[PDB]
């Protein structure tokens, strides 16, 4: 029937809008009109996919695949279906399937294509996704994807025009109201204005208030003062990264160091528990875990929350994976803040507040952000390294003329294990000489052994610790044993300047890896030391830099390691050059922690001002370059003028520890005089406004 | 890393 029809492309253009209720109940007339609609059933598995009902909607793409057993929509649809159940095997049976249909399908390659970069295989994801626009030129979701393919192995062929397509791309699907193809987390590694990426994030706050207005709540009342909760004041944490994460890696100490006098503290874990030490310690920390990945409805999450009579609700993830926005979008709190885990603003009404501070985010740029600012007193970031890694408080070298960072040793009992040598001199740096016992070591760390006795102490040699003890490996333990960290270990030179970054190779662009060539040939005694962060972005490097005039072997590269195993490695590291485009945040804070001064371009997004503010919070203003050719000046200073380095050096050494950096307990007490600082704010009345 | 997980930030 035709008045099946009709009902058909009314729902169509109701979901077009976001009226997703409408839409679900036209389709739902249209098979009642016409039960053998195929097309129907495949729109009404679309819209219930997008509420949630991941079932429901698998029954009627079958359905429709019954009633119409070529039709390759269905089976391009289904296997989004398929991916977000997490069935990876399911989608490409119906991606694939698809395209044995229809090998015009683009959307079906560009489909497949996602698979394929998620799982990692970017050589593959990017030639799926050039069929895609082959066959459809004009296709932003599939070219915003292939642009961020080429960004994760750094292939920056034709890459100025790529970035100005990109802006124009985003211009027009801005301009018609639609849904941007470049996400928002990915939005501060192209030249967009700072208006545009705040527009990108604004249109997925509402893809959240769309899914919600289908629950038809009311508004919640919210407490007006601490009377039912005896004087404290309820913070909610709401995080999917509960257990083995950065943001646990960072926040883990935060929830067991509240004051319990003047607050209480529920964590809402959006994750199943996976076992692992991070998730064990908030959960037996906290006040209360809620585990809200056993309540899937958003309605019921959020009465869950708004029952515990939050005061402030801490949004970790914006638009991040497991995040679970329609929560905050149901408002069940009087005062929602954005915290750690999303470096950019949420562009969403929704959020009142991003935790930030002066260096982060300066006064006269609060127009990238729509929440208002919320100033920690120095920096805003955070790390659990003091207590992760506190074997990396003090180090000893050996003296195979006295080098910091060639021959490391650290260990809880390294203090015991030097007392127990006859000849070692302080430099404070312990040094042991080249003596019997300097010999078995170096042996050790030659021959690939995993570990040897020392006057009964045991030496583990710092690349075999997945093998000690695996948990020690990750962070969730201390390692108990004296680690052995070399230069040797990972093929770098004992007699030259080791310059270093350990970020994911996406966060470099062609400005940067530039002035990372000036920086080398103005330091002929030194190498760049990068990850294979992937390993299919090693090749791009080395031609770029050959290009710039750089031999292949300046350039050294390593595989990611496990978590303490990176951190101790940065020891080995003369200087840390931080990428302008993006900083490293976690990683800068792995890398202070090690002690390695790191050299930052603080430009203007969150993003790329978060290493700046650490080192501001560390005292290390001379680390901050004003523009590109201070911050090459800085690093050639600190690769040539090497009583300076030593200087600098100790400088971050002592530093990370007498520095708020790393201070866990004096970080939560600044954060619980910022929170009262927002709800007496709110308790008299007035709404958000900037917290200075 | 190789023989085991490095988890990063993603986007949803
Ligand atoms: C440009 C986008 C940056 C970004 O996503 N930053 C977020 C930050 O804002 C959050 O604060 C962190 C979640 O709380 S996550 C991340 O910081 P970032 O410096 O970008 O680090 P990631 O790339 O997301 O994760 C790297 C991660 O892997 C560890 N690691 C690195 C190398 C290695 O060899 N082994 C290893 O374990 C780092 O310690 C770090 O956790």
């Amino acid at each position: 029937p035709t008045h099946a029809d009709s009902l058909n492309n009314l729902a169509n253009i109701k979901r077009e809008q976001g009226n997703i209720e409408e839409a679900v109940r036209l389709y739902r007339k249209a098979l009642e009109v016409f039960p053998e609609f195929a097309a129907a059933h495949s729109n009404l598995a679309s819209v219930l996919q997008q509420q949630g009902k991941l079932q429901e909607a698998l029954m009627h793409y079958k359905e429709a695949i019954r009633i119409s057993p070529t039709f390759a929509d269905a089976y391009s649809n289904m296997g989004n279906t398929l991916k977000e159940m997490q069935d990876v095997q399911g989608a490409l049976q119906c991606y694939t399937r698809a395209i044995q249909i229809n090998p015009a399908f683009a959307d079906a390659h560009s489909n497949l294509a996602s698979i394929h970069k998620d799982s990692g295989n970017i050589p593959e994801a990017i030639a799926s996704y050039r069929t895609a626009l082959k066959l459809k030129p004009d296709f932003p979701d599939a070219y915003c994807n292939l642009a961020h393919c080429l960004q994760i192995v750094c292939d920056w062929t034709d890459y100025d025009e790529r970035m100005k397509k990109l802006v124009s791309i985003v211009a027009d699907q801005l301009e018609k109201n639609r849904l941007p193809s470049v996400h928002p987390h990915h939005s501060m590694l192209y030249p967009l204005s700072h208006g545009f990426r705040k527009a990108i994030a604004e249109r997925h706050g509402n893809l959240c208030l769309d899914k919600i207005n289908v629950l038809h709540k009311p508004p919640y009342e919210h407490p007006k003062d601490l009377k039912l909760s005896d004087g404290r004041l309820r913070v909610g944490y709401v995080s999917s990264d509960f257990g083995n994460h950065p943001t646990s890696h960072l926040m883990q100490s935060i929830p067991g160091m509240h004051n319990p006098d003047k607050f209480e503290v529920f964590c809402y874990a959006l994750s199943p528990d996976d076992g692992t030490n991070f998730r064990v310690k908030v959960m037996a920390e906290a006040n209360h875990f809620i585990d809200l990945s056993q309540i899937p409805c958003n309605g019921k999450a959020a009465d869950r929350i708004h029952q515990d009579g939050i005061h402030i609700l801490v949004n970790m993830n914006g638009y991040t994976k497991g995040a679970r926005n329609e929560l905050f979008a149901l408002r069940p709190a009087p005062i929602q803040a954005m915290w750690l885990g999303y470096p950019g603003t949420s562009g969403a009404l929704f959020m009142d507040y991003i935790i930030t501070d002066q260096e982060t985010s300066p006064a006269e740029v609060a127009e990238q952000y729509s929440e208002k600012l919320a100033y920690m007193p120095h920096t805003f970031f955070i790390g659990d390294h003091a207590n992760m890694f506190p074997h990396l408080k003090k180090k000893a070298v050996i003296d195979f003329h006295i080098y910091d960072n060639r021959i490391v040793l650290n260990g809880i009992d390294l203090k015991a294990f030097l007392d127990s040598l006859p000849d070692v001199k302080i430099v404070n740096m312990p040094v042991i000489p080249m003596n019997t016992i300097a010999e078995a070591v170096i042996e050790m760390i030659n021959r690939g052994q995993i570990q040897i006795t020392i006057n009964g102490f045991s030496i583990s040699n710092g690349l075999a610790t997945t093998q000690i003890n695996n948990k020690a490996a990750t962070g969730e333990e201390v390692p108990r044993t004296i680690i052995v960290t070399t230069r040797s270990q990972y093929g770098l030179p004992e007699d030259a300047i080791v310059y270093c970054n350990f970020n994911q190779l996406y966060k470099i662009d062609p400005s940067t890896l530039q002035m990372w060539a000036n920086i080398l040939k103005r330091v002929p005694n030194s190498v760049l030391w990068l990850l294979r962060f992937p390993a299919v972005g090693e090749p791009n490097i080395q031609q770029y830099a050959q290009n710039m005039g750089l031999p292949q072997n300046r350039i050294i590269f390593s595989p990611v390691a496990p978590k303490e195993e990176h951190v101790r490695r940065g020891q080995l590291a003369d200087v840390c050059l931080d990428t302008p485009l993006c900083n490293g945040h976690t990683t800068g804070m792995d890398v202070l922690w090690a002690g390695t001064p790191m050299v930052t371009m603080p430009g203007e997004t969150l993003a790329s001002r978060v290493a700046a503010s650490q080192l501001t919070c560390l005292g290390c203003l001379e680390l901050i370059a004003k523009n590109r050719q201070e911050y090459e000046d800085i690093a050639v200073k600190l690769g040539t003028d090497l009583e300076y380095l030593k200087k600098v050096r100790g400088k971050v050494w002592k530093q990370r520890i007498s520095s708020p950096l790393f201070n866990t307990k004096q970080y939560t007490m600044e954060l619980e005089r910022l929170y009262l600082q927002m709800w007496e704010h709110y308790a008299a009345g007035n709404k958000p406004d900037h917290m200075i | 890393y190789p023989g085991g997980s490095t988890p990063v930030s993603s986007a949803n």
